[PDB]
């Protein structure tokens, strides 16, 4: 065959700890970009904390709910956010409020 | 005040408009500085249109260039009339596009465009009465086709009045510059009808023959391509900025040129166009500037007007002139080609008189002719974007960017209803 | 009359002094010897309120520099400008801080408290009719914390009525230039939110943007960091030293500013603010000067100030200009951005225009703001303080010299008391 695997991207979103006024940008989060989970961490790096947020970086990744830690990329899910911390405490604010 | 926004983007349209804004200084009378060295208070009057004034007497250009790798604003600010800019505008990151069209509209992009709304938003203020913003980029690279047309959405949905024309560069038939520009062409066009209100589609192609055939040019550069581009965005215009005897502008030729929603998509055409020794072997007069723009040979969109017929038709003349010596002749050409234009239109010419010339000559022309000849144009993009899609080949570099085949079916019979639109007011009766 | 006694504590706060003298001292005409070399008599007139006129046509800064070592006074003697000081009012230490609140405040400081207030107290004699004080300090070190504190409430005793304000360095969020500076900051605002009148928050990472992204530098030592604070703080008192259209000075915007005796950290902002090359495209105008005081980009306190709503805004204007041209302008900015502003306060925005503008430039401004935005500057110390004194470490430092785990109680209180007011009048109806 030549019709292949169909190398998707999911799309999903990426809600920042704490920041209320804040969107989340869709990543095309594939296998073929990311070999391993701790590649994904290095990407989420630069594009989510500008000047005033996460002075630890990105360590934790939690679900939208939150009630979850996020271990490899297989846990994860097409179309729905993630809320990405640096830190054991979460914060409890209304992220998909008004996307 | 009417006051117009020029964007640029991608590698061509920089290119476009760094040749562009030197036309532009050349009729205002600007220096590479930003100073003022001209003769006639004429071209101070109108100049807010373009500029902004600056404190001790320079303007500067309303423009904002937007690329996705500085390998060509570098190439901007180092040229002539380079220093003229000022360095805020220049919006600009670092992945570079690829040359596809969904890492320039989802991913990439999306990093870049809020940095350029804040650019668009301030110079969308300081502005008294925003007259509608223009854009040029092109079909077929990365870039052009996909940071342009988020560029477009985003206006549109901030400016659901203003009117918004693009300068799009449409990918040649025969020779392809580009392997995949059947899918940057058509996943584009999908954006255009439906966020544009105006569209000049311009060929390569066409613009080769000019310079061999009727400018009877040996060597042709890109300087002496664009300069025909740029001699014609600036003859669209040309009666907003200088008194006219006739005036028409940018709204009025959206509603004669475009009596349906959708069909808007024009083909422009300059006149006259001599040589470097023909050029005494000829009388300048309308009758003669008349029948060079109405021929096959000096079109810019690659297609034929025998082929189809004209909807609309649009001669902004420059110059002094006599009225009656233009209303004679855009009767005379819809009398004796009676079969060649739409006939449940009546009188289907719209003129325009300027009254200042180009710099150089005595009297000019710009034609801006809708036609069903543009039919031809959207049958070689659907054809070769089933030809390449029904193998689904090049297709994993879009999926992997967050895409589905299912976006592919609508762009493309989005594209089937638009040829059968002009192929239905070809027949009425 | 109305003259000011100027202090300065810590490391910071005189490095921030001695950069502030030498830019009083460019507007009145001081050479580095003491003498004058003006050349307008508006220099003359108001010189009483920064200085003491000695004999034979000699001025002295009227300045209190205090520091536990001598480390940095020897640094303020041998630099430019540092001759113009008298040599009673060094008063320093010789055991040194050791960054230590507890040792700055209790031990150390009582060793020197009173040598330092003998030296207050005889330039508030020879003063007429004294205006107020004012201090510079930093909330992360030991002197600046401790040392200044001190001072404060040995001041407001025997001064209950003078204005007292602040230009404290708040620490930034991001960065950590001291590992126990959640200590000094807690146990400090503990001590400015109950003897102080106004104090204006500025953090060193909103600083070090300024320098690279707007004013396009490429080494910004502190010498360019230290400048833009002292351009501030002239700002504030620049139509109580000069003639003015509308005046105003340290007590009306202590009066229009502050609505409640608590509620009184600012944040200051300064325009215009160009580069190197791109101060000539830019144009100078009152609506220009206004479009660049309120982004985000241009505040000096690490908070955006979209986060929250406005109370009370001042913005005192330099050099001249319309009052159409600036009461149109501050309308302007609160129809539009009317979510922005809190709603039980109308006509938030307090007005000041001076008319000799800083030496350079034609016209400024200055930019204090009052907001809720601050509230996430203490939330911040406040969370730090917490995940530093659960685990109970860093603490015997502070033990040995005199302190208890109640003291670190109440003033996490007073702080968490603070963020619950600042919260309050957010969402008020
Ligand atoms: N007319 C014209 N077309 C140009 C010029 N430079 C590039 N192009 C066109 O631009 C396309 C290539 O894409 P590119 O310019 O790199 O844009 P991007 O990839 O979207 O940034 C082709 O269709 C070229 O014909 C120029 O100077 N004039
Ligand atoms: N803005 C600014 N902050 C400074 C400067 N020098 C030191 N600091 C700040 O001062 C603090 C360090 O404390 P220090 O100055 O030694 O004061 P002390 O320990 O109380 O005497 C840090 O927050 C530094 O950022 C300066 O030139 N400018």
């Amino acid at each position: 065959q030549a019709l292949s695997n169909e190398k998707k991207a999911k799309k999903v979103r990426f809600y920042r700890n704490g920041d209320r006024y804040f969107k989340g940008i869709v990543y095309a989060v594939s296998s073929d970009r990311f070999r391993s989970f701790d590649a994904l961490l290095a990407d989420l790096t630069r594009s989510l904390s500008d000047n005033i947020n996460l002075p630890q970086g990105v360590r934790y990744i939690y679900t939208i709910d939150g009630s979850r830690k996020i271990g490899s990329m297989d846990e994860l899910e097409e179309g729905e956010s993630y809320v990405c911390s640096s830190d054991n405490f979460f914060k409890k604010v209304e992220y998909t409020k008004n996307v | 005040m009417r006051e117009i926004v020029h964007i640029q983007a991608g590698q061509c349209g920089n290119q476009i408009g760094a040749k562009f804004w030197e036309v532009i200084s050349d009729e205002h009378g600007i220096d590479p500085t930003g100073s003022y060295h001209g003769d006639s208070d004429l071209q101070l009057e109108r100049i807010n249109v373009y500029y902004n004034e600056a404190a001790g007497n320079k303007y500067v250009p309303r423009a904002i260039l937007v690329d996705l790798e500085p390998g060509t604003m570098d190439s901007v600010r180092s040229g002539p009339f380079g220093q003229i800019f000022r360095p805020d505008n220049f919006v600009f990151g670092q992945s570079g596009a690829g040359n596809n069209w969904a890492k320039g509209h989802y991913t990439e992009g999306a990093e870049l465009v809020d940095s350029v709304l804040d650019v668009v938003r301030k110079e969308s203020e300081s502005c008294d009465c925003l007259q509608g913003f223009q854009l040029t980029h092109s079909l077929g690279g990365g870039t052009g086709s996909g940071m342009g047309t988020l560029l477009i959405s985003k206006i549109r949905e901030e400016y659901p009045d203003r009117i918004m024309n693009t300068f799009s560069v449409v990918p040649s038939p025969k020779v392809s510059d580009t392997v995949v520009e059947p899918y940057n062409a058509t996943l584009s066009v999908h954006q255009l009808v439906e966020n544009t209100d105006e569209t000049y589609c311009i060929d390569n192609e066409a613009l080769y023959d000019i310079c061999f055939r009727t400018l009877k040019l040996t060597t042709p550069t890109y300087g002496d391509l664009n300069h025909l581009v740029s001699a014609t965005m600036s003859g669209v215009t040309t009666c907003l900025r200088f008194p006219g005897q006739l005036n028409a502008d940018l709204r009025k030729l959206a509603v004669n040129m475009v009596p349906f929603p959708r069909l808007h998509f024009f083909m422009p055409g300059f006149a006259p166009l001599t040589s470097r020794g023909s050029q005494q072997y000829r009388a300048l007069t309308v009758p003669e500037l008349t029948q060079q723009m109405f021929d096959a040979k000096n079109m810019m969109a690659a297609c034929d007007p025998r082929h189809g017929r004209y909807l609309t038709v649009a001669a902004v003349f420059r110059g002094r002139m006599s009225m009656k010596e233009v209303d004679e002749q855009m009767l005379n050409v819809q009398n004796k080609n009676s079969s060649y234009f739409v006939e449940w239109i009546p009188n289907n010419v719209k003129t325009a008189v300027c009254d200042i010339p180009p710099r150089g000559l005595k009297m000019s022309a710009t034609f801006i002719g809708n036609s069903t000849a543009i039919q031809e144009l959207f049958k070689r993009i659907s054809e070769q974007f089933t030809a390449m899609f029904r193998r689904k080949a090049f297709l994993h570099w879009y999926t992997g960017e967050g895409m589905d085949e299912m976006e592919f079916t609508e762009a493309e019979s989005n594209m089937n209803d638009l040829v059968s639109e002009y192929q239905q007011y070809q027949d009425a009766t």
